[PDB]
């Protein structure tokens, strides 16, 4: 009797669910760098200029 | 003349956790027919053994 009978009359499937997730990620990064530059320079030059005048 | 050196250390630690639950109810008429005599079957065993059987 009652209304609930209709649920059985037409096959009714009630489905539920619940997913509860948790996630913690911890990352530690360290880095070191070492550089070294060594240069050398050398330049040499020569010039000549001759001026002759008449007046 | 240029040189160099590098170094790194990356370290990650993680944790996960998932809690999934559900509940599925299927309604069938075949279950109602089998429901009928579950209570009455209790007292067929009581009547068979404990009580008198001749008027």
């Amino acid at each position: 009797y009652g209304s609930d009978m209709y649920k059985y009359i037409e096959q009714v499937t009630d489905t539920q669910s619940q997913d509860l997730g948790k996630a913690i990620e911890n990352a530690i990064e360290q880095g070191q760098t070492k550089d070294r530059q060594q240069d050398k320079g050398h330049e040499e030059y020569k010039d000549y200029e001759d001026t002759i005048t008449k007046s | 003349l240029r040189n160099g050196e590098s170094d790194t250390k990356r370290n990650t630690q993680s944790q996960n956790e998932m809690n999934r639950t559900g509940l599925t109810k299927q309604y069938l008429i075949d279950n109602l027919q089998k429901l009928y005599s579950m209570r009455d079957t209790i007292f067929k065993t009581y009547d068979k053994e404990c009580f008198l059987h001749i008027w």
